[PDB]
């Protein structure tokens, strides 16, 4: 991002920054496994990788 | 595909869970309507309001 003066390296930089958006964005489900109706249910979603 | 079948698949155990306390669950509900229907001197309800 910080390499100014280049149309490139500046929009590379705002697509690396959106994929990392969605990195940030989904470790929230792990965040909030501590509830008493989230927490079994998002146990129980990822055992069905082998599906 | 994955959360919609996922969530189809909670609706299935829901249903399997509540539907053998579902007859009673039911039949304990009964008692509201039943009361309200029988604890008041009801007459038809447009003409209620002349009571």
């Amino acid at each position: 991002r910080l390499h100014s003066s280049n149309k490139s390296s500046l929009y590379s930089g705002r697509v690396i920054f959106c994929l990392d958006y969605i990195i940030f964005t989904l470790r929230l489900i792990h965040i909030f496994t501590v509830s008493r109706n989230l927490g079994p249910k998002i146990i129980m979603l990822q055992r069905m990788l082998i599906d | 595909i994955l959360l919609v079948n996922l969530l189809v698949a909670m609706f299935g155990y829901t249903v399997g869970i509540v539907q053998e306390n579902n007859d009673q669950v039911w039949k304990f509900q009964r008692y509201f309507l039943v009361q309200e229907y029988c604890n008041r001197l009801n007459i038809p309800f447009p003409f209620v309001v002349f009571a």
